[PDB]
RNA sequence: AGCCAGGAUGUUGGCUUAGAAGCAGCCAUCAUUUAAAGAAAGCGUAAUAGCUCACUGGUCGAGUCGGCCUGCGCGGAAGA
């Protein structure tokens, strides 16, 4: 049912969820096994959040058009299928620990781990903040 | 229609040479010429080629992607060439070739020997296989396939000549 | 093959071919269903 | 075995059809006894203080069942002797006129093993003769069992146990008795002959 | 070296580990022996169903033994004897298809929250309310 | 249209509790687990594997899909 108007209203739809919480995922369609993505996925759900949208409707021009209200760089989605997984208490949770690693195995592919980085500042990941 | 509204990419290293409706290619590999039909329109602008409906003719677009298809063929039989790759189920069944002559081994009682035509290497890289080669799909499908019509494959073991790719239909004979 | 004075689509693979005027069923899954004239 | 009393005249020991009397034979010597008009096969034949039995004590069990019938109605002593002297000859071959109606009827193990047991019979012990007219456990590879079950549906027949062993697969059914005629043979074209079964009367 | 690659669905309630004898061993395509048929099943088959319904998965792996993290206490064994009622699909039309209630429910989501788990413990817990309800007939407690 | 692939591990179903097998009978039973889970698609259907009901994401640059009415045609259509 990914029709034009219902495009037009989970772009927005889709946007608010990433737009309110933390980063988003996005997984690749190349090989889910019996066990390892299926069960993956399902503990992605387990202890990621109730509220990940783990579908793609991330068209190349429907993001441009809905996500890219804020942060704008969302429309080079030529690449391949959207497991969005945010996570709730502050930025970069265990969701985002679960794509980065499972970019390498435990799954397909987590396509780099896209993510949703308001800044787009300097060269530097958030790592430099210790006590 | 939508094969003929699209341009041929036809590389530098090839020669291109149209006329009237006998169309002419000269590659790397071989020599190619054919006439295409009356309601054809070619023109090469810059590197490439273009099939159009020329005027009064009810299948213009028709006739135009068909002959987008064959001078695509064409070219790339010229640039790259073709090679088809036969295969050999059967018991003693030997693709022995001398000269251009296929000394194929099918034994079914007598000798049975295939003259090629102008343009197919044919050579047997083991003994059960055939490997033809050259610039013109058409001619080298209908080779290949004169060949494997001498021994079709059979439903029951897939005894015969049988393209390297063919997936056989093999079937049980009966409950006995 | 089937002669039957109508020809239908037995199968989901089954096709219809229009070769020299005679509409024929062609199936690549099932050759029982291989039928020769509308 | 039998608990008798043989004796010895003719000994012939010799090419598959030739014979070649001699006199006495040692241990480690093959022969022929003559006159030996009580031991079956299998039997132990010892002077009277030796081996009661001597192990073999187990052969095949008949699969294939015929009736059969000579050109006249009233050749049917001779037909008779004939098949208990052959029978005499081949533990693994029976007869038994069921008294059932009157018929005489003949268990070989096999369709040729029959074919060779009649015209043996017209040849040697000349009568020519005309031949004629439960819960089943089979065994068969793996791989024919679509087939085999194709034909014990085919055959009114129904089953009992869909249980595969190791080396195979052991098939139950349940088919008529006036049925199957030639399950054997039909079974050993079908099963690539590597098939065993039994149709003992459910 | 992997998990269930030979799933072959033979194998009667878990009285007895994969009852071969009973329905028939036709899933002959098992290469398990008296090896592997008295290693881990024969020694963790105690807390999950004791005359119950526990689907066996069919993981023969080529680490040259028998060995993964097994599934949690099964919800068809949990549904089963957590309900007095033993029956299920097949006559869930006309009377009772076993019972099913909030306790049930309770009781499968604490206890095959384990392995057995699915988008969330509570969501493998509506996993076990699923295969407790849909029977065809629940008593409404 | 053409292309990069993803369907259970409560689930021999709680099942006619002899399963008749993550796709025989069978009732029905999304069964969160979703770019997906039907307890049923052609392969083995009684069963794996490797192509996979269904479904979609990724590609990709202008049309596509089925019906209904209608004209004129096509097969049906073989004899001395």
């Amino acid at each position: 049912m990914a029709l034009n108007l219902q495009d037009k209203q989970a772009i927005v739809a889709e946007v608010s969820e990433v737009a309110k919480g933390a980063l988003s995922a996005v997984v690749a369609d190349s090989r889910g096994v019996t066990v390892d993505k299926m069960t993956e996925l399902r503990k992605a759900g387990r202890e990621a959040g109730v509220y990940m949208r783990v579908v793609r409707n991330t068209l190349l021009r429907r993001a441009v058009e809905g996500t890219p209200f804020e942060c704008l760089k969302d429309a080079f989605v030529g690449p391949t299928l959207i497991a969005y997984s945010m996570e709730h208490p502050g930025a970069a949770a265990r969701l985002f620990k679960e794509f980065a690693k499972a970019n390498a195995k435990f799954e397909v592919k987590a396509a780099a781990f896209e993510g949703e980085l308001i800044p787009a500042s300097q060269i530097d990941r958030l790592a430099t903040l210790p006590t | 229609s939508r094969v003929a509204k699209a341009p041929v990419v036809v590389p530098a290293g090839v020669d291109v040479k149209i006329n009237g409706q006998v169309i002419t290619i000269k590659g790397k590999n071989g020599e190619l010429t054919r006439t295409l039909n009356d309601a054809v329109e070619v023109k090469h602008a810059d590197n490439t080629l273009t099939f159009g409906p020329r005027d009064g003719y009810a299948d213009g677009w028709a006739q135009a992607g068909t002959a987008r298809a064959l001078l695509n063929s064409m070219v790339i039989g010229v640039t790259e060439g073709f090679t088809k790759k036969l295969q050999l189920v059967g018991v003693g069944y030997r693709a022995a070739v001398k000269g251009n002559v296929i000394n194929l081994s099918l034994g079914f009682s007598h000798p049975v020997d295939h003259q090629l035509p102008a343009g197919i290497t044919a050579e047997c890289p083991t003994q059960t296989e055939i490997v033809l080669k050259g610039a013109d799909k058409q001619v080298i499908g209908q080779v290949a396939a004169d060949l494997r019509a001498y021994r079709r494959p059979e439903p029951y073991k897939g005894k015969g000549v049988r393209y390297a790719d063919e997936v056989v239909r093999t079937k049980e004979a009966k409950k006995k | 093959m089937k002669v039957r004075a109508s020809v239908k689509k037995l199968c989901r693979n089954c096709k219809i071919v229009k070769r020299d005027g005679v509409i024929r069923v062609i199936c690549s899954a099932e050759p029982k269903h291989k039928q020769r004239q509308g | 075995v039998k608990a008798a009393r043989e004796r010895f005249g003719r000994i012939v020991q010799m090419h598959a059809n030739k014979r070649e009397e001699i006199k006495e034979v040692r241990a480690g010597d093959i022969a022929a006894a003559i006159g030996l008009k009580d031991v079956t096969t299998g039997d132990t034949l010892c002077d009277p203080d030796a081996p009661i039995i001597l192990e073999r004590m187990e052969f095949p069990e008949p699969v294939i069942s015929i009736a059969v019938e000579p050109k006249t109605k009233a050749d049917q002593e001779k037909m008779g002797l004939a098949l208990g002297r052959l029978a005499k000859e081949d533990p693994s071959f029976r007869v038994w006129t069921d008294e059932e109606s009157n018929q005489t009827i003949i268990a070989g193990m096999g369709e040729l093993h029959l074919d060779i047991i009649v015209d043996r019979m017209k040849r040697e012990f000349n009568v020519e003769a005309n031949v004629g007219k439960m819960k089943v456990e089979v065994e068969t590879p793996e791989e024919n069992t679509g087939d085999v079950i194709g034909d014990l549906s085919r055959r009114r027949g129904m089953l009992k146990g869909q249980e595969s062993e190791v080396t195979g697969v052991k098939i139950h059914a349940e088919v008529p008795l006036s049925e199957m005629f030639g399950y054997a043979t039909q079974l050993r074209s079908l099963t690539k002959g590597r098939a065993s079964y039994t149709m003992e009367f459910l | 070296a992997k998990k269930v690659q030979a799933y072959v669905k033979l194998q009667v309630a878990a009285g007895m580990a994969n009852p071969s004898p009973p329905v028939g061993p036709a899933l002959g395509q098992q290469g398990v022996n008296i090896m592997e048929f008295c290693k881990a099943f024969n020694a963790k088959t105690d807390s999950i169903e004791k005359g119950l319904p526990i689907p066996v998965v069919i993981t023969v792996y080529a680490d040259r033994s028998f060995t993964f993290v097994t599934k949690t206490p099964p919800a068809a064994v949990l549904l089963k004897k957590a309900a007095g009622i033993k029956s299920g699909s097949g006559k869930p039309n006309k009377d009772k298809v076993g019972k099913i209630s909030r306790a049930q429910l309770q009781e499968i989501a604490q206890t095959k929250a384990a392995d057995m788990t699915g988008a969330d413990i509570e969501a493998m817990t509506r996993s076990i309310e699923g295969t407790a309800r849909s029977m065809g007939l629940v008593v409404e407690d």
